[PDB]
């Protein structure tokens, strides 16, 4: 429905994950985990980051049914590209998909005989979970991702190339890092996005001549209590992860 | 495991293959608690070896999509291991009461169903949809007397380097001359060429154009709306399968001619005559159609019964 796999706080504590134990920081690392290993193959795949974020928003959403002690992360990822693969007009072959999730995972044995069983056991188990990826989102395949809104946000601020690169980098960013595919619709999380891209780079946009913020011609819902609220968190966790604000840090 | 978003198809009782003869492997079915009466497609998966088949995830992708009074409707998917597409249940195929003898259509009546295909049509195409499998077969009416269009197995999304679709598609008897003279960067043009047939299907109770190969088929096309000449289809050059392949010469427009002692119509006949228009750049559109004065003027199109 149009609130089916969008949660409270309350509920995302409640995961199905805590329920077998698994305490709320650990289930956060699993799914980065997830998310890391999605954006390896998916770049040793040659797919787009459209796939590979479609791909871990199916992951996350799986998890909120599924739990982590029953579902490893390392089996549900691979299952999880290969799907969104199909989903986004990018069908990457079975044989091919589990090829690389090997030496992904196993970067040094080698592979197995694709005539040997544990090897065609191997393929019978990624679609069989594709399966359960599929009955577990009961086919809601079709994902609306915040980059569509950024074009529309950052068209606005008339901001320059770098400022929109910088607002994609905190959209693909916040799928890895966070739950908020979990939390705030698409139209949210770009603005969030556009916002902290904009603290960071220190560009300010003036009001305009309405009177109204930038953002109010994108959510009705979207107010600055907000947007602080959640540009801190997602720039929390940015801070944690080793290397990855490097990546938009002016060194000039 | 968990599911609380794919139900068990054991809900529904199975009645009869309703069926294997339109291309899909379709069953009836009883909702064992309310009687809600469904139709249950099976997902084939003989010679699938590429896990849960691409193309079931288009149509599933489309259907999820496409929600309108004149498509058929997608309730949900069921499971088992296999898997089932459920849909609200259509008693009638358009082509089952085309050739029932004892069934008979009064000019306004048509007139609505025609109406209400068109109308599907736009709105499918709106979304960006191409049906690509036109054919009064896949055309359902429901007990009620509303039509929808339903088997979107060929369906394909459309947009805007020119375009490289499949041109594979479309039953031969429905299919359009830009598909056999090679065409792959079509559009909506080609449901309304289907729409066509099966608009004068209406009179005829026939399919009007039964051709064995594609050659037979872009004669039979011929010798009905006449020659392929760039004087009536500009830059139909280009198609290399042009002159590679035979086609007549001498041909002109009978259309109207051929068709007029069954239908009867002027409005009718001058209506199919904009639908099966040689080239697409120049046949009707949807909107245009349900706009012409055959919808317009007595009798006014009704309801079925
Ligand atoms: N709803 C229905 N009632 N009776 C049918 N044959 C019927 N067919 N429905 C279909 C069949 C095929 C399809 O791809 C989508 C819907």
């Amino acid at each position: 429905n149009n609130k089916r796999w969008y949660f409270t706080r309350e509920q995302l504590e409640n995961s199905p994950s805590r329920r077998f134990g698994v305490d709320p920081d650990k289930e956060l690392s699993y799914r980065q985990q997830a998310a890391n290993l999605l954006q390896d193959m998916g770049q040793r795949l040659n797919v787009s980051q459209l796939t590979i974020n479609t791909a871990i928003v199916y992951m996350h959403r799986f998890y909120m049914i599924q739990s982590f002690t029953r579902f490893p992360g390392n089996s549900v990822a691979p299952a999880a590209l290969f799907l969104a693969a199909k989903v986004e007009g990018q069908p990457k072959k079975l044989e091919h998909v589990i090829k690389v999730a090997h030496t992904c995972l196993h970067p040094q044995e080698s592979l197995p005989d694709t005539r040997s069983e544990a090897y065609l056991q191997q393929v019978q188990d990624l679609v069989i979970l594709e399966s359960i990826i599929l009955q577990t989102l009961g086919f809601e395949l079709t994902i609306d991702h915040p980059h569509t809104h950024v074009v529309k946000c950052t068209q606005l601020v008339r901001a320059s190339k770098d400022l929109a690169q910088t607002s994609y980098f905190m959209a693909t960013n916040s799928l890895h890092l966070t739950t908020f595919s979990l939390q705030y619709t698409p139209p949210v999380v770009a603005c969030v996005c556009i916002h902290l891209a904009c603290k960071w780079s220190n560009w300010e946009i003036p009001v305009s001549t309405d009177g109204k913020h930038w953002w109010e011609y994108v959510d009705a819902t979207v107010t600055l209590e907000l947007l602080d609220e959640l540009t801190h968190e997602l720039l929390q966790i940015l801070e944690k992860t080793p290397n990855r604000l490097k990546r938009i840090w002016n060194w000039r | 495991v968990e599911c609380p978003f794919c139900d068990e198809v054991s809900k529904y009782e199975k009645l009869a293959k309703i069926g294997q003869g339109t291309f899909g492997e379709v069953f009836k079915a009883r909702h064992r608690k309310t009687g809600q009466k469904v139709a249950l497609k099976k997902v084939l998966m003989e010679n699938e070896k590429e896990g849960f088949p691409i193309t079931a995830l288009r149509e599933i992708k489309i259907l999820q999509l496409l929600k309108h009074e004149n498509v058929v409707n997608l309730i949900e998917i069921c499971r088992t291991g296999s898997i089932y597409l459920v849909f609200d249940f259509c008693e009638h195929d358009l082509a089952g009461l085309l050739s029932n003898v004892l069934v008979k259509f009064t000019l306004s009546e048509i007139k609505r169903v025609m109406q209400m295909l068109l109308n599907g049509l736009y709105y499918i195409h709106r979304n960006k949809i191409l049906h690509r499998d036109m054919k009064a077969a896949n055309v359902l009416i429901t007990r009620d007397g509303v039509l929808k269009l339903a088997d979107f197995g060929l369906a394909r999304a459309f947009s805007l380097q020119p375009n490289r679709y499949t041109n594979r598609v479309v039953t031969l008897w429905y299919r359009p001359p830009e598909l056999l003279l090679g065409e792959r960067d079509y559009g909506p043009p080609i449901d309304l060429w289907g729409a066509g047939c099966i608009m004068a299907e209406m009179w005829t109770r026939s399919p009007i154009m039964q051709g064995n190969t594609e050659q037979h088929q872009l004669a039979l096309i011929s010798q009905l709306c006449g020659s392929i000449t760039p004087e009536v289809w500009p830059n139909v050059d280009n198609y290399e399968l042009y002159e590679k392949l035979e086609l007549v010469k001498g041909q002109k427009r009978k259309v109207k001619d051929r068709l007029k002692a069954y239908v009867r119509d002027p409005y009718a006949l001058d209506l199919i005559d904009k639908l099966l228009v040689l080239d697409p750049a120049q046949r009707i559109d949807s909107d245009d159609a349900l706009n012409h004065d055959f919808f317009w003027s007595d009798p006014m199109p009704s309801d079925l019964k």
